[PDB]
């Protein structure tokens, strides 16, 4: 304030889960709490399992286009390797059929 | 499931589908045993691998079971006279339902 | 309140020589304060450890 | 036989929907790739039926922690999620940092779900762990004076 | 699905728009750079639907302040905007101070 | 805040970010593109069956 | 002509980084035991472990790993134990007095 | 409006149903209630099961 | 054989930006509540007003 | 609205988006092509049996 004095207004509460892969994604960058991933346990930042937060930075997604870029190759390849498997069977049922 | 004449049949398709009440029935309109009712509100079915159904609501912190499904085994399978719609009934060659929890 | 804790100190190992000068060399306490869980690991030979 | 293969190609369809949703995320603050997961369908004959999405794994592993300049942009290093709530009350988690001051006050994210923590009570006011956490608001309202009691 | 990619390449457009917009004005006096703000649309299932642009965030940080040694200009510091009025009365807002 | 006379508050663009921002957004919509160029080629393949 | 059975090829497959400190894949030979909801004990080499809602590990289908628990205090293997589910539990880990310095 | 104030004219009211597939399709992506599935259970969007 | 019936699956599709402001879009569960002229009561997912 | 003096409106058609739309219509457009050969077959057997 302007009579050089602070006052606190809140403190942000993180939450931790048991199974954090049980948490259903509702879309927004936003999860939600599920049976399978427990119910939350509320903390303060910098206690217990609770990791610090950096003030004025913000935390970039994890995904490695190198690594994608390469794995869609590789699904690529097994795709059509299953439809190849998917016309040999059709021709086998042509064969068949026109006994 | 439930025949409309209160005998029973015996079903292995399962498609399912809820009737205007809320209730579980067969894709022929049949209910299916036990009676497993769903209510209006239900955002997500969860039907376990042992047979219990739940249902998560809007604001409420637990999923909520609403019944349980239980699996009926013949000591003779080929004996059940098929009645249509995918259904078989009870014969004396069939022996006699047995009731049991899908695990057991 | 508490109850003092009794416990069996030992000096083994030491040794009076012409060193530099009078200085420890280690200190071991098998005691320790209350702890939560705060990791978990499963080790190369399959020990799971929680830290 | 003809499933055997459908359930094959099913599976590389969800596997690639899969790697093209995280391409499409690149550069998306607070997102987690995901990995699909698959399992066998034996069913009595050793044939081996087919193959199964198990479900979708997200690989829960701290991103890099990018300097903005703003004061409302917080990164959460290692484990934790904020919680924030809707206009129904529901309670949902999230490792974005992106929040703005709204009209009415409050620290809510970009789509609007209101920031949530522990509430400051009493003068002169302190942390209240003790409650349930509620929305987080700054007010412009003056503060007033104390007179003095120890000096 | 053809939706996840077309939406991918959806905001990778926006975001090239938007930085090739902050480009265009690098010399412009009261010029506010933006930046996208992106979020998933996951939708019922897990295969993660696409991404959508949840907006556009200004960065509202003071610039340089340089002298033009005319008297009709006027910088503004830290927080403050600037109030004008159009021909038919409505009410906005600027940080340029260049007046005549 | 107060006001400065006789100057002018340029705008806070940098144009080195802005330059490599641009660079990252390019191989972001190249990585994009070539997605769409895999299910191209699925539906493709599948089509040709 | 008659099938005369279908035969396994049980040679190890790549070792593929993942990230996961619940990940864990078997080199050389040797299976993971886990145990179903009713008790049947089967064998999987797959490593994709996951820590469930009661604390336990389980893999991705809920069956839940086992392995030779911990007894004492300070616990250690019990290597003539039966093989248990194996429970990461989350209790407050009390304070021990000192005994020996 | 141009007098720097606003009017609401009306909320989009949405329809839930006891059994979704119970409905009758008539073309023109439009559905149409049926016995199957139920009387229409009408609410604000955002809210509730909506 | 018998056709058992033909069922829809209502699962909800992607969420395609267009950017008319008279366009809405339902996510998760709901439906559009229309009329026509002759004050039969319809229902539709496609959120392209006019 | 607004009138500019010495500027033209220029249309709104961006080139990207209009080409990955052509796209997905050609393959929606062949997929359908396959339909209408499966329907050419199945007759063509009923017509020889």
């Amino acid at each position: 304030y302007s009579n050089e004095q602070e006052q606190v207004l809140g403190q942000i509460v993180l939450a931790n889960f048991a199974n954090n892969e049980g948490l259903a994604s509702q879309g927004d960058n936003v999860w939600a709490a599920t049976q399978a991933s427990g119910v939350a346990l509320l903390g303060t930042a910098g206690s217990g399992n609770f990791g610090k937060l950096t003030n004025g930075a913000l935390e970039a997604s994890n995904v490695d286009l190198s690594k994608e870029l390469v794995n869609m190759i590789v699904a690529q390849r097994n795709y059509q390797s299953n439809a190849q498997t998917i016309k040999t069977q059709d021709q086998i049922l042509n064969t068949l059929v026109n006994l | 499931v439930m025949l409309p004449d209160g005998t029973s049949a015996y079903t292995r398709d399962g498609s399912f589908q809820v009737d205007q009440n809320g209730q579980l029935v067969t894709a022929g309109g049949f209910q299916v045993q036990p009676a497993i009712t769903i209510p209006a509100n239900a955002l997500s079915i969860t039907i376990g691998r042992d047979g219990v159904v739940s249902v998560t609501q809007q604001g409420q912190a637990a999923p909520v079971q609403v019944g349980q499904l239980n699996l009926t085994t013949f000591m003779n399978d080929t004996g059940l006279e098929s009645i249509g719609e995918n259904l078989y009934i009870e014969t004396q060659s069939s022996g006699a339902p047995n009731e049991s929890t899908p695990g057991l | 309140g508490a109850t003092a804790a009794t416990f069996s100190l030992s000096f083994l190992n030491s040794m009076q020589q012409n060193t530099g000068a009078n200085n420890i060399v280690a200190t071991n306490q098998n005691g320790y304060k209350p702890g939560d869980l705060v990791s978990y690991q499963i080790n190369n030979d399959g020990t799971v450890v929680g830290n | 036989s003809f499933s055997q293969a459908v359930s094959g190609l099913n599976a590389a369809a969800t596997n690639l929907d899969v790697i093209g949703n995280n391409i499409a995320n690149s550069a998306t603050y607070g997102f987690k790739s995901g990995t699909a997961s698959f399992a066998d369908m034996f069913a009595g004959s050793k044939v081996g039926l087919g193959v199964k999405v198990a479900g979708i794994t997200q690989d829960f592993t701290d991103g890099t922690t990018t300097n903005t300049g703003r004061g409302l942009d917080v990164a959460i290093s290692q484990n934790g999620f904020f919680r924030l709530v809707d206009s129904n009350g529901s309670v949902f988690y999230s490792r974005n940092g992106q929040f703005k001051l709204d009209e009415n006050r409050n620290l809510v994210n970009m789509q609007g779900m209101q920031l949530t923590g522990y509430p400051a009570t009493g003068t002169p006011p302190t942390i209240q762990q003790g409650a349930n956490p509620a929305p987080i608001t700054i007010p412009n309202t003056l503060m007033a004076a104390k007179s003095t009691t120890t000096a």
